[PDB]
RNA sequence: UUGGCGGUACUUUAUAUCCAUCUAGAGGAGCCUGUUCUAUAAUCGAUAAACCCCGCUCUACCUCACCAUCUCUUGCUAAUUCAGCCUAUAUACCGCCAUCUUCAGCAAACCCUAAAAAGGUAUUAAAGUAAGCAAAAGAAUCAAACAUAAAAACGUUAGGUCAAGGUGUAGCCAAUGAAAUGGGAAGAAAUGGGCUACAUUUUCUUAUAAAAGAACAUUACUAUACCCUUUAUGAAACUAAAGGACUAAGGAGGAUUUAGU
């Protein structure tokens, strides 16, 4: 890295700064006065201060972009958001009043929800003991378990698709089925957790 | 002399094989034998240790004065 | 039975001889120069020196150079015994009679004060000084526990109660730390012929280089090269990255600013611009705004860079394929 | 280091109370002279026990969804293919 | 290990010159060139001649002081002039440097059809940077 | 007693690294290229880690050192019963490097031991000490830092190179030397590396990577092969490029394995 260890990752919440001095909390008010004295990163290109900017969404624009094509990436979660709004618009045009409460709209409420449904609360380690390979159930920590969600939902559209659906297309019908529990994504998550209950007298090997 | 691990004072060996003689306070589980003058006594009290630096100290100024002293007297001579 | 040149110590005739040479080089190069040698001064000499002697050398170590023999020549602990051969210090067989005489002194004071018997801050932003600076100072060297033995010792003066004559001694050993001022620079604040305000400020972002113009009043119309940032900018991102240092502070709608920004791609040349507006936009707010960006990472350089690719290897960290075996 | 039962709650309580009187155990054995100079001490649960419960504690709250040549280690393919082109060769 | 202009460590007996005990890294660090001329800056042509004149040049003197030089010489071109420094022992006696410097400056001017000038600096001894 | 070893324990540990984690690849297909093998009248060297787009930042003649045929015998120089030799030995070497290695040691002068084959530390200090080389620092990437490069001793592998050049010993001198002409083939067989494709985050067109209109499985995606034309260099096209057709295989690659903070 070219940034020194001395340096502290920005903070680019608006309203933290403009806070009322009392409303902050002295620990908080502490690192402010010693940040006054220390180096700061320049904030990254697509670091912003902007309303609409979700890191969730942003973290899987990432992990599908290839090559360095943000463009690309960006444009099909573009396409995604609103091929989903778009199908719940049709939805719920064609529903009575009482489905029509039910009926969500909102492309970001359904794409946060969708994730949690498929994340997995554990996971499995290969381990080679004498010569075998065994898989131990561990427990995956808040990162581990927001990475496999998205790891797998970018890996059932790239591949289970027919040949000229579009990943909008898969996408958003991906979201859409995991956000009420009924996708392969969610099936994944099913058997994960399933087999660890197999392995479940299997974790006594673990050594980290 | 002994050193803090109760073990003798490498400057009692090391003074020996120099031909340098050797003035020691000796206490009943100190080894004398390689000390020149060897003075047994106490080592350890505050109010022993400061007689013998007392007496080294008023030994070596009278010693120090009589020269100056024995000097004059006999360059004195020289002229006179 | 080693033989390698000896170390030519230098005595006191020798170097008393070295200054008068200087003495005399002096005049000449004043001669030389056309000065009066009565004013010439060290720095005049090393302006002569560099003309006269023209060295592209990377290290200045050596490169030509007359200087007072006391800078060149290393300043030398002198004979420690007299010609009868009695040392002068009594603690001449210990080895380190400075550093065992200054932990001497220190250990007296503490008991004078132990035996004799209010707040201990009276020097505050200082620190004590390293095992360089103290090995400097007792003109011998010094092993780490034999630093970390004459803190402790001072620390314990501090504690005690401490009369006038002890915070002057421990003051020689405090060296005065310098707190580097880690704010922003503002901007002057120029006039166009119309009157109206502005301010400027360049940003660099990898190979791009921009140049701002802010205006302190204006409806939000930003024009990079001439054309506006719509145009200029298809890409969302990008427009995204020059709303951040307006939106931050929440001005949007109210400044004007005219961009120049040459070299580069699309997402380095908006990177670029973005700095540069937020280092004008310095001028136009106020100095807790102004901590607020830095502490957001508006007004840092990113010193992210092309790395060179190194021979024998595909890329810059890229390796060659390790060859089956 | 503590035996710890298989109770995760227990266990959490207990450490509570064995940390709060960790000054005092320190008293009692330096008074006693049995040691004489005793560092500070510490409890702690092992990390084994801990991550044993754990993967119970996850397993319970995660749901179960609704109700021949590399054999032998001689590649008697290629062997065929050598023999078989000496044979091209031979022929 | 490098081994390309490196004085190795023997017991710290071997005189070494400031030339000799400065790597390659050290070269327009440390120590500067030996030949200086305009033919290898950008734009410019004829660096093969002026490369090759200086080898031989090198050569000729060795040849010419044998085991009267102290360390190598300094090629300086100027226009067409060339200039040559050498420190030289004070082994021969005085006149026959007369007789080797007008010698060896009428033959460098035949042969490449330039004012060549020698310029000598006699040194009681070998200068040793250091005892490596 | 020292060192090496231990399917002997007990602690540290590796920072793109031993396991785990992450991304894109190799391993399958077609080509380009090296090596081996086969093989040719027909070079040489490198050839576990540390060879295998390596000496070559480069072989149509030349280059060339190889093979076949023909020819020359004071045969490049001022002189020389001399010229010349890519002839043998890198296990005689210089020169210039690889490797452990960005590892932390190497060597020399002293001093000490109820003798020493060796060893020599305790910091509230008990026999170790004062200097060199390496490291560090410094300099370079034209502010600053970080990072990257460079740097990296002494040794280890009789490591690589007598074919960069030079050179010790031995060998040839009507030939192992010099010159000319024509050749130096072949696989498709194993293997190393690379390139391209297998497509939908794709295919073609205009723009410019924004956007739009078409294409989208039997020949759609898709050959930098073979073949056929034209052009460039040259004396020579056997070479390279640009088009044209023609289509094959390929449907994301077993064991295993490379790189990246
Ligand atoms: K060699
Ligand atoms: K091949
Ligand atoms: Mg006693
Ligand atoms: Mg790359
Ligand atoms: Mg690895
Ligand atoms: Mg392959
Ligand atoms: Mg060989
Ligand atoms: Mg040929
Ligand atoms: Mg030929
Ligand atoms: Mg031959
Ligand atoms: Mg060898
Ligand atoms: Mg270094
Ligand atoms: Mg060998
Ligand atoms: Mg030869
Ligand atoms: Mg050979
Ligand atoms: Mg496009
Ligand atoms: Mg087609
Ligand atoms: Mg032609």
């Amino acid at each position: 890295s070219r940034y020194a260890p001395e340096f502290r990752e920005p903070l680019i919440d608006k309203e933290y700064y403009r806070k009322p001095v009392a409303e902050l909390t002295e620990e908080e008010k502490y690192d402010q006065e010693l940040k006054k004295t220390q180096f700061i990163k320049a904030a990254a290109a697509t670091e912003t201060s902007s309303v609409f900017a979700d890191p969730v969404i942003s973290k899987f624009t990432n992990m599908m972009m290839k090559g360095g094509n943000k463009v690309l990436a960006r444009s099909l979660m573009a396409q995604t958001l609103e091929a989903v709004k778009r199908k719940q618009f049709e939805k719920y045009r064609a529903a009575s009043a009482e489905e029509q409460a039910t009926i969500e709209r909102n492309p970001y409420r359904i794409f946060h929800e969708a994730l949690k449904n498929c994340e997995p609360v554990i996971g499995l380690v290969p381990i080679l003991k004498g010569g075998h390979f065994y898989q131990v159930p561990v427990p995956l920590a808040d990162r581990r378990r927001r990475f496999l969600a998205m790891k797998w939902m970018i890996t059932e559209c790239r591949e289970n698709k027919p040949r000229r659906t579009l990943m909008p297309e898969k996408l958003s019908h991906e979201l859409l089925e995991a956000f009420h529990n009924r996708g392969p994504v969610i099936k994944r998550k099913h058997n994960m957790h399933k087999m660890a209950e197999a392995n479940r007298a299997l974790a006594h090997y673990r050594w980290w | 002399t002994l050193n803090n691990v109760f073990e003798p004072h490498v400057a009692v060996r090391d003074a020996a094989k120099m031909n340098i003689p050797t003035v020691g306070i000796v206490d009943t589980n100190c080894n004398p034998c390689l000390i020149t003058y060897p003075i047994p006594g106490n080592d350890d009290s505050p109010q022993a240790i400061q007689l013998f630096c007392k007496l080294f100290r008023t030994t070596i100024n009278r010693a120090k004065e009589k020269r100056r002293q024995m000097e004059a007297l006999h360059r004195l001579q020289s002229p006179k | 039975n080693v033989q390698a040149s000896r170390q030519e110590s230098y005595t006191e005739d020798f170097i008393k001889k070295q200054i008068e040479e200087f003495n005399i080089g002096k005049r000449h190069l004043a001669n030389m120069m056309g000065e009066d040698p009565e004013t010439f001064a060290e720095e005049d000499i090393d302006r002569a020196i560099a003309y006269l002697f023209p060295s592209g050398l990377f290290e200045k170590r050596a490169r030509p150079m007359m200087k007072h023999p006391e800078h060149i020549f290393p300043k030398q602990r002198a004979t420690q015994w007299g010609e009868d051969g009695r040392p002068f210090h009594f603690l001449f067989y210990t080895g380190k009679q400075s550093y065992y005489s200054l932990m001497h002194d220190v250990y007296g004071k503490v008991m004078q004060l132990e035996k004799h018997r209010a707040e201990s801050r009276d020097l505050i932003g200082s620190r004590w000084l390293i095992k360089e600076e103290l090995e400097e100072m007792l003109v011998e060297k010094l092993s780490d526990e034999d630093y970390a033995q004459f803190i402790r010792l001072l620390e314990k003066l501090l504690t005690l109660p401490c009369g006038p004559a002890e915070e002057e001694f421990v003051q020689r050993f405090r060296r005065s730390v310098t707190i580097q001022s880690k704010k922003q620079l503002i901007e002057p604040v120029q006039y166009d012929e119309q009157g109206m305000a502005f301010s400027t400020s360049e940003g660099r972002r990898k190979s791009a280089t921009a140049q701002a113009v802010v205006y302190e009043h204006g409806s939000g119309k930003i024009h990079v090269n001439g054309v506006d940032y719509l145009i200029y900018f298809p890409i969302t991102q990008d427009r995204e990255q020059l709303m951040f240092p307006f939106h931050f502070l929440d001005r949007l709608e109210r400044h004007d600013v005219t961009c120049t920004v040459s070299g580069g791609g699309r997402s380095a040349q908006a990177g670029a611009i973005r700095l540069a507006m937020a280092r004008a936009l310095c001028s136009f707010v106020t100095e807790d705004e102004v901590e607020w960006m830095r502490q957001a990472g508006l007004l840092t350089p990113d010193p992210r860079i092309r790395e060179r690719k190194k021979p024998g290897q595909e890329g810059a960290r890229r390796k060659f394929t390790w060859k089956k075996r | 280091y503590w035996k710890t039962g298989v109770s995760a709650e227990q266990n959490k309580h207990t450490e509570s109370v064995l940390q709060r009187s960790a000054a005092y155990m320190r008293h009692l054995l330096i008074s006693q002279q049995t040691l004489r100079n005793v560092p500070p001490i510490v409890f702690v649960q092992d990390k084994r026990d801990l991550v044993l419960a754990e993967v119970d504690r996850l397993l319970a709250e995660a749901d179960f969804g609704p109700p021949h040549p590399n054999l032998c280690g001689i590649d008697h393919e290629a062997l065929n293919k050598q023999i078989m082109e000496y044979k091209r060769k031979k022929e | 290990k490098n081994r390309a202009a490196r004085v190795r460590v023997a017991k710290g007996n071997k005189p070494v010159s400031y030339e000799e005990a400065h790597a390659p890294h050290y070269i327009a660090h440390r120590k500067g060139w030996l030949s200086l001329h305009t033919g290898n800056l950008d734009g410019e042509d004829h660096a093969a001649e002026r490369t090759l004149e200086d080898v031989f040049l090198r050569k000729f003197m060795m040849g010419t002081f044998p085991g009267c030089l102290a360390d190598q010489i300094v090629l300086k071109r100027r226009a067409n002039q060339v200039d040559i420094c050498a420190l030289v022992l004070r082994q021969l006696p005085a006149h026959k440097f007369y007789f080797l410097v007008g010698y060896s400056e009428t033959l460098l001017s035949h042969f490449y059809k330039c004012p060549v000038r020698l310029h000598l600096q006699t040194v009681p001894s070998k200068v040793v940077y250091k005892y490596i």
